[PDB]
DNA sequence: GACTATGCACG
DNA sequence: CGTGCAT
DNA sequence: AGTCATTCATG
DNA sequence: CATGAAT
């Protein structure tokens, strides 16, 4: 399923989960076979904090992660077994870009915490524009446009550059500040009840 | 080179980002025209595309792929299969997309794929987009900013109520039975005249949904409940009839099945209820639905309880099912659970500020013409001196000039004088011009009218109704009980 | 209700039908512009549609779209991948679309799906439709009989032989390699001037092959045979180095491979060389390539016979292979297999066709134009006569019969005259009239030559050709040897 | 795969074998459930005058017409066993409809000749044009007195289907007869079989390409 | 949104 | 076997 | 060119 | 368990 680094090495080595098939193309394409895998997710990512664990585990994209990763799911999870320095989540800057980072966090804090307490867990910054930038702010003072409508019609050389070059690259840090804070955050937002997420929605969504 | 973000925060931004968009740009159906934003990118699209009912079928692959290109932003297979589905009868109460070739079945069976099937908007759909060239509904820039696309469509018809909607999002979802378009409107009508009618009044004019695969609806009580709350549940039941048959044996046959039933996977389960003997007295089942019938024999056995099997499969079956009102729509871009009446409210509130924009526009052109009109009657007054002063002057941009300051005409008039053709100097009547500028006048007043009191406004708003009415109005396949 | 038929009278007659269309309108280029149909209708359509190298890039499902509804009645996947690899630049010498986005590798994996990317004409596929609006190609009508669409392109440099074509039919079959863009021209061109050049002076302009993989061409010989005939076999070696490694260890890296070959399987059949152990002292093989080069280092083990091993590779694998030169093409609507000589002469005749249809569309244009800025001459010398005439007519065609008879101009002339509109009344200068009707009798009288006269027609064309050598013309990517 | 009939009768049951599967559910859907049965072919058919009879037997399709007709292959073939008396070819009228057709055929030939020779193979006709409808250029232009150019079988509609081509009442339907045992084996081995020569010189000889 | 198998000719 | 337009 | 799984709310 | 726009 997954395309893996030349050479094991759980210190340099990261793992790119990319959104879909096509961007999953474009990072093969795009990276440093050395120290860089990709695998892709092609789909949306299940939830881990809804369905039952039977699903869960025999679910494709989350067999493939806790066996692409070998350190075992929940509490049989050794982080110093791991296989990977960093992982890093490369998803669309669309809004379906957003869920799926949603969903991925929320799986690597219900079942491998270690990882995420310890600072292993990315988030990728692609541009949104091309000199390039990332904010609409930043746009208009490199004023001085291709939107990217999404991973997909990047090339090669721009995706590396721009997001997959250690050397060049932004790139966010996932890490959990209030144990029981996240919990509360999680659960309202990913969890079987509706009635919680609806009112977090209506008193943090703005529809102006 | 590396940014720390909370866990807390970065699951904020992310699904708050996503919970907006999919709520108000997605899987809600906007309250006026009916529609979810994929579904007025195709019609607005086709219709750019003069892709329309009195026109040829084009290649559905040529459509989906203007539509992906201008508009839309998404998977080729989803906005096809949202056209496809627009176009199946036993899913719209009055389809909006005309399909040549295999577009499904109740089956439920795969429609040809994009490559093989043809389409162009219905008659009606053109209704919905009626007047959309007139500046009538606010545009906004497409993903590219390269194009304008309207954000909600004209509605000379009530879509929302008439076609339904359903309807998955987050923190909310939808489902909006379908209606009779004459029953629809003629509540729109009522209340128009009582801006304050009461449910009840209005359900003698609106008694209930009409699905267009017929069937029965029991449960006045709940339908009346919904319309209140938007909140409801009642009955759908088939259509059925007992046949006596050779000596003994009797036959129940379904002639009409609950909306979003799969008739296939019904028959399949009334057969497994035999094959399992769950209940006694099943023989045999057949569907007999032919390419212009719905039809399914469940033929007894001799000597078989014939309430008990009917009562059995009404009950475990999906021969008759429970739906559940749920209508939320977008109302001021947010979600919004709603009944009959805050719907026929936004309605009307739009289709007046349709028929008041449109008849902005309308009135402007003419004006803009009466104006050039006028300076044109004048000019016949003076024909050989205007000739000469752009003989006399050095251009076009000072022709114009001279025209103003020698004769008062205005820059509007001082360019369609000085750009017309030669030939324009044979004429010298001024009465054909006359007879122009009375017509015009009319029009304006009647314009300025409509713009300027509201019940000229809203007797027009009914007559229109009523013509859409007349022209589209279909008998109910759905029948009341209580 | 029926009617009886021959099983021999009936496979004749079906696979006839499919034996003829799919070998004129398929599988096999035509001769001059070197395009299968699909191909010709994909660039014509995006032509068409404005999407070239000056413009931005559309969304890829826009363009299949669209090529589908108007000229190639087929499967979407069909034009798209065909779309595709006009893009990949391992595939054709000089690409005819840049595209947006994955549109594969060497390594035979897929490009992304037809929602994801992006593509438009590049420069030099301009050239193959330079002069289209123009009237100088035939054209023919669509399966809708709704539009017509080219059957060959101007072709503005020898696309044929420059990107090459392959090729499966029935009964016939092509394999015709890329060549070097400006040893094609510096070949054409001499043929220009030497009608009857043979195979041996043309190989002294077109040496070979040249593929965009680059890597090593042996065999003059049969190039030769193959330049003659159509048909030859000929080598094709992957480009290798010998790097030397710490600890007395050496290394193969290989930085060119044949063309039309499989980067990914080429690496794992030479790994499953080492597995096997079919040659002693292979270390390990890597696919070290990226972004920016091809490298496939084959790492030896110390003491090892380098020599040994790199002749192995060779045998065995696809390190090296056979090129079979089977140029066929579509000839006067008919399968011919060609050597390099009825390819240059059918595109030097078709250049032929087209700059003198050029010339004619040009020079009618011109003398139409001329003969109204004549007029216009003549008109300002009596322009208030002219004004005079035109005020006393009653309309417009009064107007014309007035200003032929009572000043001789041409129905032509009186309508340009009277159609002018009256800001022009104050651009009253002969000179740039006196100019541009001197450009205008030189442009005419340029191209009269051109049609009049072979040897003026033939330096045109070689002109032109220099110029599109001058502008894409790049280096030699195989190199040769016997 | 296939789509039965509602009632066994190998006497009156047909058997539709419809190119691809659009096609094949507007046939599901145009049928007359009660005596026709649909069987869409997914592409395009092998080869059973090139291919080895190890690949034949291993091809989807080939064992979902021998186990659907149900009288196995071959020399072992049993006509009386035959499950429909009328096999049904609906193609779309393009050049590759008249190429599933040419390779349909070379099979039932090669391996049910019991079939093709006792008239029970048939070719559906289907209209090329509807202004009524023709199905020749010829017969079109009369009705052009006193034109939907039907792209292919994907692009008519159940009802239209049904009254055109499958109804037995109002169809048009080529029956298949064998005339000449030699003179069509011959002509099936130019056009089908392995070697290329013959059939180059075959279409020389035949097609004209003006 | 990738995958599965055929035709066709040619070493 | 693998190519590339087709089903 | 059909097929496979997932999100999201609701009964 | 199925719904319909989305990956
Ligand atoms: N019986 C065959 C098994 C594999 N298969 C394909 C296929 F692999 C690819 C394709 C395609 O790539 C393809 C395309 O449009 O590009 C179309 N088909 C269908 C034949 C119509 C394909 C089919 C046909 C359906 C089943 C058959
Ligand atoms: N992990 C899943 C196995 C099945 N599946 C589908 C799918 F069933 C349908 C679809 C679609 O119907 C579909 C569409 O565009 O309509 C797209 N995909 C792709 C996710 C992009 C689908 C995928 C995704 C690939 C694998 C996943
Ligand atoms: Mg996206
Ligand atoms: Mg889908
Ligand atoms: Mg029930
Ligand atoms: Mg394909
Ligand atoms: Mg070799
Ligand atoms: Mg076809």
């Amino acid at each position: 399923k997954l395309t893996p680094a030349q050479s094991k090495n759980p210190a340099k080595n990261e793992l790119y989960l990319v959104e879909g098939d096509s961007a999953g193309g474009s990072a093969k394409q795009g990276r440093d076979r050395k120290f860089q895998a990709i695998l892709p997710l092609r789909g949306k990512v299940i939830n881990t904090a809804k369905a039952k664990m039977a699903d869960i585990l025999k679910n494709e994209e989350i067999n493939t992660m806790i066996y692409t990763i070998g350190a075992g799911v929940g509490a049989d999870f050794s982080i110093e077994d791991a296989n990977y320095d960093k992982i890093i989540i490369m998803t669309d800057a669309d809004t379906d870009g957003a869920h799926i980072q949603t969903l991925l966090l929320t799986f690597f804090y219900r079942y491998m915490r270690p990882l995420v307490e310890a600072g292993h867990v990315y988030i990728a910054l692609p541009p949104l524009y091309k000199a390039y930038a990332w904010t609409d702010g930043e746009l208009e003072e490199l004023r001085k446009l291709q939107r990217y409508k999404g991973l997909g019609e990047m090339n090669a050389d721009q995706l590396w550059e721009t997001t997959m070059n250690p050397e060049t690259r932004t790139l966010i840090r996932v890490t959990i500040e209030d144990l029981a804070r996240a919990e509360r955050r999680v659960n309202v937002l990913m969890g079987d009840k509706v009635e919680p997420r609806r009112k977090w929605i209506e008193d943090n969504v703005k529809f102006t | 080179n590396i940014q720390n973000m909370s866990l807390e925060d970065i699951m904020g931004e992310r699904f708050g980002r996503y919970s907006k968009y999919i709520i108000q740009d997605r899987a809600l159906p906007d309250i006026r025209d009916g529609l979810k934003p994929v579904q007025r990118r195709i019609l607005y699209s086709m219709n750019k595309d003069s892709n329309t009912f009195d026109k040829s079928y084009r290649k559905s692959a040529k459509s989906v792929g203007n539509i992906m290109g201008n508009f839309h932003p998404h998977g080729d297979s989803s906005i096809y299969d949202a056209m496809v589905r627009m176009s199946q009868n036993w899913k719209n109460r009055e389809i909006l997309v005309e399909m040549h070739g295999n577009n499904g079945s109740m089956d439920g069976d795969p429609p040809a794929a994009m490559r093989y099937t043809e389409a162009r908007l219905s008659e009606i759909a053109g209704y919905l987009l009626q007047d959309i060239e007139k500046k009538t509904v606010p545009f906004a820039w497409n993903f590219d900013d390269t194009e304008k696309e309207p954000t909600v469509l004209p509605a000379a018809f009530p879509n929302l109520l008439v076609n339904g909607s359903t309807g998955i999002s987050a923190g909310y979802a939808t489902d909006i039975p379908p209606h009779n378009l004459a029953e629809v409107i003629d509540a729109a009508v009522y209340m128009i005249d009582h801006p304050t009618a009461k449910i009840d009044k209005l359900m003698e004019f609106l008694p209930g949904p009409d699905f267009p695969t017929g069937a029965i609806i029991q449960g006045r009580d709940e339908i009346k409940k919904a319309y209140e709350t938007g909140k409801g549940r009642v009955v759908v039941r088939s259509k059925t009839e007992i046949e006596k048959l050779k000596g003994g044996k009797e036959q129940i046959v379904i002639t009409e099945i609950p909306y979003e039933i799969n008739k296939a996977n019904l028959v399949k389960k009334i057969d497994d209820v035999r094959v399992n003997n769950k209940v006694a007295g099943i023989a045999e089942v057949r569907d007999e639905s032919d390419r212009d019938g719905l039809r399914i024999a469940i033929e007894l056995k001799k000597d078989a309880n014939t309430e008990l099997v009917l009562n059995y499969l009404f009950k475990y079956t999906d021969l008759q099912i429970n739906y559940n009102f749920n209508m939320v729509a977008i109302d001021n871009f947010t979600p919004r659970q709603v009944g009959i009446v805050p719907i026929l409210s936004s309605y009307i509130a739009h289709r007046r500020e349709v028929i008041l924009a449109r008849s902005r526009f309308d009135k402007e052109k003419a004006e803009k013409r009466l104006h050039i009109v006028e300076g044109l009657i004048r000019v016949i007054s003076i024909l050989d001196e205007v000739i000469a002063l752009i003989r006399a002057s050095e251009n076009k941009a000072d022709a114009k000039e001279n025209l103003k300051v020698s004769y008062d005409f205005t820059e509007e008039q001082a360019e369609a004088i000085v750009t017309l053709q030669l030939y324009r100097l044979t004429n010298t009547d001024v009465v054909v011009l006359q007879e122009e500028e009375a017509e015009l006048r009319e029009k304006i007043a009647m314009l300025a009218a409509i713009i300027g009191d509201e019940r000229t406004m809203y007797n027009l708003m009914k007559k229109e109704l009523r013509e859409v009415k007349k022209k589209f109005a279909t008998p109910r396949l759905s029948s009341l009980e209580d």
